[PDB]
């Protein structure tokens, strides 16, 4: 065994070796281990994305044109946010300027995402971490009625309700076919919420995966289809017709109608439901805002979204900032340069991919997606992995720093940076947030915090659904109907020579795609995506990444029942194809 | 009245297809999984993790075996071992063939599944390889799409349960209730490509009029799928009315057919 | 002034004369007078049809097939029921059977429409009788909670729910804009809910009018549209496929999932909304249950509806029994035959037509529809109607009786019929009804009841809907797909001469087309409606109708508010459009 | 802020233009009343009868003088002296001419209100004659139809609230944005029409495919509508799809040109 300190942390892989994989409850294939120590601490944990694809690979030789298209499929889950990078990135390379409505258009299809990703993930993902569903079994249904209308003045909210919800809960498993609730972790000393909380948490889990469905919609009138809508290089291809001939050939009145029913519906079920729970849960699980911090008081990034100039992407235009905290120094927010060779880097040394010198991290226009598959000594063999060796290479995610520090991404960033930067809704939102929860501001930086900051986030993204859409109809009323610049659509006009970043926030953090293109061809695509940050493997200098982070110092009731381990991971929204695309 | 048991595996995948699922507008995929079936194994949805998921794995597949329907979405990696995706610390490889040896019929969710789609697309790094090519001796339905559409998934789910029966296939094992006819015969601008009224540039006159996307590289006229009668999202659209060309996504090989933006 | 006596009836119209013209919230147009003695109770009824369109003179000359299409915008309300209608007809006349599957869909087709008319019907036309929406402002949110949940299992029932519908209404009237509400009878001293039970039926009003659009996509998928669903002579057009290529361009197994999820909502809705309401009205106007009896307790007519045996129209097959009452006397259910002479016959002597001899009814196979606008001496002039002279011609209506008898049609009417012929659920579920309100049997008898046995309608017709869809899955799953007969599809197949009566229970009561084919054409087309029989001026012997029976003897507090005269009219539904075709 | 005043009145109907009205799925018709709009009169739905009802009528024409928006179902009878649809003991028409003298603009939902409709079919028992040979000095925007599509209607006034003037109209008075192009040159089954696949007898074997109606006598060639593009019932369907020929009821006198089975 060794022992090595990094970041504050004390590295100890002594004593017991737990193996959780598959990790489930997030998008693709994840592997963790960790070592314990005699108080049943965590001293050691490593992160390992167990997956690999090659998209990086796959679009070499790609017309830029099609490249949203492929790169989309890096991800079901955060659909369109890969597609909304990668037409940035051949916009900034050819240099194309996309009209007005287009850009709305488009922050309008990441703002449907956020608020439909973040519901899920709430409900679907982690809820289960935090409700103990067959304890709903023993709820008094009077009793979740009052609770409920206690919390919210959402409708739904009748003894009657509560006791159909539980009776159809009963019937479920009466027969032993438990379905996804076999073999959980329910009676765990951690699941702290009275029954009464877990039949109204259980009954809006079901709730929301009914309404999921319809936020997407906005997706379907703009994009086509959800999953996987289409985009253009230039704009969007959902031409608008209001008042002119063949207008049912186009979005039309009817169209930006169902659309308004939908935002207006999405903020409701955020705002009366998904808060309410978020808030719920931080009430009755408050130690949890002092476990999981790991990076979330050290490093944050965020490279800000939603840029409401068209084709500006400065700090006077993104709605939602950037920027970078590293050694804890909240008070000197630094800006994000992502064509610096000095800033974003990735690491390979403790990951399969091969570089001519592995001590040195690769900016991404100098990227290398050469796979290797190289475990070394696991305890058994290649096709048997029973320990993973955090020595050597042990994951197929890169290990991006940040002018060489090891660094958080995700809502929690996004609110410090927000915050710290003097944002003035975001700075009024976390304090009162804290002050009901009766914790310090430090407690957001925690598993806790991480779920608070996504809720809010869900909030801040419907009311956004609102102001680009009335900044839409505001274009149309004036006859500004543009949505698509096709000056430069033939690749006769393009540069023969050229490269760009496109860069966003997907629901995850920070997201960015790097292309060179030559004759008219894709030569490079790099993907640097959030869940490649977080799930980070090490360094060259043994520096830890933030799941890696989050996990050391937590202590767990039960060994053999890693349920600690998955309330911080599923805090942190993994999504392991964005990881390792 | 107990429920057909359903083990859902997951191999490289982007998670399209169950998103879809969850999409379905009637059934609800919650009355499907409360109801019509009994989803037992699916790492996306499922509370136990690790040693607690193996165990529900091994104990699903032994209890029901010769009796469970295998939802596959996804696909293998041939390269390096299989270690393109691993699950439990093996390939992912050794997993799907236990679990397809112990299923009554298998369900090839997507393109994935069905064909290889993004992964497999030139140079295919990994040798991402669809079911059918692995699995030889079992029932595979083929539901092709990137992904499948939702209310087409949940529809031949509830034909299964309701009728007792796999689905009639083509000859390539895709539904023929909603893979018979392509895109493009069902297609409510085929008006404009019959005569000659199509989109030459993004947002010219043609387009905000709803002209044929032909000439934009639509790839309707080689593509089979229920989209242009279906349509996507509770019948909301699809990707020809949203004034994008059909990319080819159920097709095999639709990766490599030529930019999406060149005519067939 | 003159008095006569009928059916136990003092008609005197000597004293005070009240109009109302417009008769609001009902289909089409009519007009209602009365005479009140000094007592302020009614001694005089006179009900009146004010529009003609003239239906059985357009379908002359037209083609058999075409008819439902035509008779179909007899009524936008009760859509499709004549269509039904007319092809029962045009089938009955050739001698076409057609396959079950379209049997099992048109039953389909009625129960929906069954369904949505019923509850549009109790919230839109007839709830604000009974509800005083202005008094919904002074209602305690809280205290409304526990009223609803005292009564349903419906979720929708949290005090920030009625707080937030309390304040729409409040911002609603603020701008002095009271829309539909304005000049209204709120504060009558007959208005009897408590403010809690107005907030709560005012909420559930809003609820119906948002829920009742989704009822209709089952008509959708069978009939194309709603309004004005498409049908054929033969079947049905909407053909079947679930399992072979180009389902995709039929009904295939996603429009059956479609339709089933249609059916449990709308279940769901009206027994958990519809159906407490109904009581709670009850519950709070029990003397309306002696108010408004009419010919309720003396003369009631069912056709019957819903064959359950394909192409079999008798007493075995017809899930909503037929038959007659006369005379008071129940004991004695008499079967109905629609070609006996003797039997259904209309009138005109008080009715703006032309007969050979006026003083004699016309069975409708000998039926003439020949508009003869001839008011008489009214109070004013033939432009300008003061008063009706109910002695003379008044009505565009004719007047309908069964063997020289005046009837009552609809809910109440087939709910008395189907109890006295022992039908177990139609005894049971009345029996259940009565005992809640600790009223007797009698009870049902009156304008309270009419309402209490639409609402008990609603509830069967969506039990029934399920029934219909398992018969039709039922069907498929044993490989039985047809929906068409077409074998005497073309006019050459058809008899030279024939004739056939279609007749069904519409939402309003007992439905009649007769139609006559002579050389491929359209001879003769008779339609005999509900409404024609319950808003039926007086015949030669000067026996009155449903409507003007229902009002004889009724109390007005306020003789300028017609609220009780609308109470009552509007407790039988009225459809002048069907009445006057 | 204050509602635009609307005036709803009935000539002869039979009120499928109101059911179709309140079918908006969005904005649904609740919120159009609520928000939209101040919905001031309104046979079907108003609280108010009688003397009361005629106050309202007064009241709303007089004080919103030159300011409201007239909608008109159904149309007034010329036979026996307009006493074929009588209000308040007086021709229907002199409401009409009353409400339509105080109005901004009307407009005529229906084919009734635009062109006639059934009543005005051979031989027009009550001489039924549409708004516009009545009404000759304001402004008519026809929204033709039997009954219009819900979400039609509810665009169109959307449009007129939110842009604050009429949609253009064609050179009949219908707006552009929904009546500007037919039935077939926006149908699905147009594939079939253009390969001379067509339905031959109901349920044939084409009619299971979907195949075109041309031959049962479809008049979607010469009908200009959006139930081929917007469809009905929230996008569930629309007559063609369910596998009836469109009627025509959105065209002048569709009534009275040949059996519905007649082909074009
Ligand atoms: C995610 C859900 C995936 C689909 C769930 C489907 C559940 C219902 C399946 C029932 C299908 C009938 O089952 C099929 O019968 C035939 C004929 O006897 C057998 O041969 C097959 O081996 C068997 O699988
Ligand atoms: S848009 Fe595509 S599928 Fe539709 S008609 Fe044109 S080429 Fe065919
Ligand atoms: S069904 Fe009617 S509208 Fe459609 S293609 Fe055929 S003829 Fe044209
Ligand atoms: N959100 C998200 Fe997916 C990840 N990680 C991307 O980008
Ligand atoms: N219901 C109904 Fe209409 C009437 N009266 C018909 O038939
Ligand atoms: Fe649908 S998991 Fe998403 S990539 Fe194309 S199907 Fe695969
Ligand atoms: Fe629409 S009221 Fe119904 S008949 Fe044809 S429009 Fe008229
Ligand atoms: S891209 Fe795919 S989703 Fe349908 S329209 Fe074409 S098959
Ligand atoms: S009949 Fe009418 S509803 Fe549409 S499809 Fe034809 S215009
Ligand atoms: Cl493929
Ligand atoms: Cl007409
Ligand atoms: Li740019
Ligand atoms: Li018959
Ligand atoms: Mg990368
Ligand atoms: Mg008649
Ligand atoms: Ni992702
Ligand atoms: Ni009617």
């Amino acid at each position: 065994s060794t022992q090595y300190e990094t970041q504050g942390y004390t590295i100890n892989n002594a004593g017991r070796r737990l193996v959780v994989d598959p990790i489930t409850r997030i998008e693709g294939h994840m592997r963790c281990e960790v070592n314990i120590n005699d108080q049943n601490v965590i001293t050691n944990a490593v992160s390992c994305g167990t997956m690999f694809r090659g998209l990086e690979i796959i679009l070499q030789g790609r017309d830029p044109r099609d490249a949203w298209a492929f790169v989309e499929r890096i991800c079901g889950v955060c659909t369109g946010v890969h597609a909304l990078a990668s037409v940035y990135a051949i916009e900034d390379a050819i240099g194309i300027k996309v009209p007005d409505n287009a850009n709305i258009i488009r922050n309008i299809m990441l703002a449907t995402l956020w608020c439909h990703d973040h519901l899920v993930h709430f409900y679907q993902l982690a809820g289960m971490d935090w409700i103990d569903v067959l304890d709903a079994l023993k709820a008094d249904p009077r009793k979740t009625s009052e609770l409920a209308q206690s919390l919210s003045s959402w409708p739904k909210s009748s003894p009657g309700y509560f006791f159909d919800v539980q009776n159809r809960l009963k019937k479920f498993v009466e027969g032993g076919q438990l379905g996804i609730f076999r073999n959980g972790y329910w009676g765990h000393p951690q699941y702290k919420l009275p029954p009464e909380a877990n039949l109204m948490g259980f009954a809006h889990y079901l709730e929301a995966l009914d309404f999921q469905r319809e936020i997407v919609k906005i997706h379907a009138v703009f994009g086509g289809k959800n999953p996987h809508p289409n985009w253009i290089v230039g704009g969007m291809p959902c031409a608008i017709n209001i008042d002119e001939s063949g207008a049912v050939g186009a979005v039309n009145m009817e169209r930006l109608n169902l659309v308004q029913s939908i935002i207006t519906r999405t903020a409701d079920f955020i705002n009366n439901v998904m808060i309410p729970d978020a808030l719920a849960i931080g009430q009755f699980n408050k130690p949890w805002s002092e476990i999981g911090t790991g990076l979330s008081d050290k490093c944050v990034l965020s490279y800000g979204a939603f840029p409401d100039i068209a084709n500006d992407f400065g700090e006077k235009s993104l709605l939602m900032p950037g920027g970078a905290v590293i050694n804890g120094d909240f008070n000197n927010v630094l800006p994000v340069d992502l064509v610096d060779p000095q800033q974003v880097q990735e690491f390979v040394d403790h990951a399969w991919y091969r570089y001519p010198n592995d001590q040195v991290g690769r900016h991404p226009f100098d990227g290398i997606t050469d796979p290797w598959y190289n475990p070394g000594d696991v305890k058994g063999s290649d096709t048997n992995i029973q320990q993973l060796n955090e020595q050597e290479r042990y994951s197929w995610i890169k290990a991006p720093r940040w002018r060489g520090n090891a660094m958080e991404v995700g809502p929690l960033a996004r609110t410090l940076i927000a915050y710290h930067k003097g944002d003035a809704a975001t700075v009024e939102s976390v304090d009162r947030m804290m002050s009901a929860l009766n914790l310090p501001l430090s407690g957001i930086q925690s598993t806790l915090g991480r779920i608070l900051c996504r809720a809010h986030e869900a909030q801040w993204a419907a009311g956004k659904l609102q102001y680009f859409f009335d900044k839409l109809m505001t274009n149309l009323k004036n006859g500004n109907l543009a949505t698509a610049s096709t000056e430069k659509w033939e690749p006769a006009t393009w540069p023969t020579e050229c490269r760009g970043v496109g860069f966003t926030e997907a629901p995850r953090g920070a997201l960015g795609h790097w292309a060179a293109i030559r004759d008219g061809k894709i030569d490079l695509y790099q993907c640097v995506v959030p869940t490649t940050w977080n799930a980070s493997p090490r360094d060259p200098k043994g520096q830890i990444g933030a799941y890696e982070a989050a996990l050391m110092n937590t202590k767990m009731a039960i060994p053999e029942q890693p349920l600690e381990i998955l309330r911080t991971l599923h805090s942190f929204d993994p999504c392991l194809a964005c990881s390792t695309h | 009245k107990p429920r057909i048991p359903v083990v859902w595996i997951h191999g490289l995948e982007c998670t399209c297809c169950t998103e879809s699922f969850i999409r379905s507008a009637h059934p609800l995929a919650k009355d499907v999984i409360l109801s019509l079936i009994s989803l037992d194994y699916d790492d996306t949805l499922m509370a136990a993790a690790g040693t607690q998921a193996e165990e529900v794995f091994e104990d699903i597949i032994t209890q029901y075996n010769g009796k469970y329907i295998l939802a596959v979405e996804g696909n293998p990696p041939l390269g390096e071992q299989g270690m393109f995706c691993i699950s439990s610390g093996r390939p992912f490889i050794e997993k799907l063939k236990r679990a397809a040896a112990g299923a009554s019929a298998i369900i090839a969710w997507g393109t994935c599944a069905s064909w290889g789609c993004v992964q497999a697309a030139r140079p295919n790094p990994t040798q991402a390889t669809p079911i059918d090519k692995v699995i030889t001796d079992k029932p595979i339905i083929k539901v092709p799409g990137c992904p499948p559409i939702p209310d087409v998934m949940s529809a031949i789910i509830t034909y299964m349960v309701t009728f007792d029966r796999l689905p009639d296939v083509d000859r390539m094992g895709r539904p023929l209730m909603f893979y018979g006819q392509r895109i493009h015969d069902k297609c409510y601008r085929r008006a404009h490509f019959d005569a000659g009224e199509f989109v030459q540039s993004w947002d010219d006159d043609a387009a905000r009029k709803g002209y044929c996307l032909y000439k934009m590289g639509c790839k309707g006229p080689c593509t089979y799928n229920a989209c242009s009668s279906t349509r996507w999202n509770d019948g909301v659209s699809f990707p020809i009315q949203s004034g994008h060309g059909c990319l080819g996504c159920a097709e095999n090989g639709f990766w490599d057919r030529g930019s999406f933006y060149s005519r067939v």
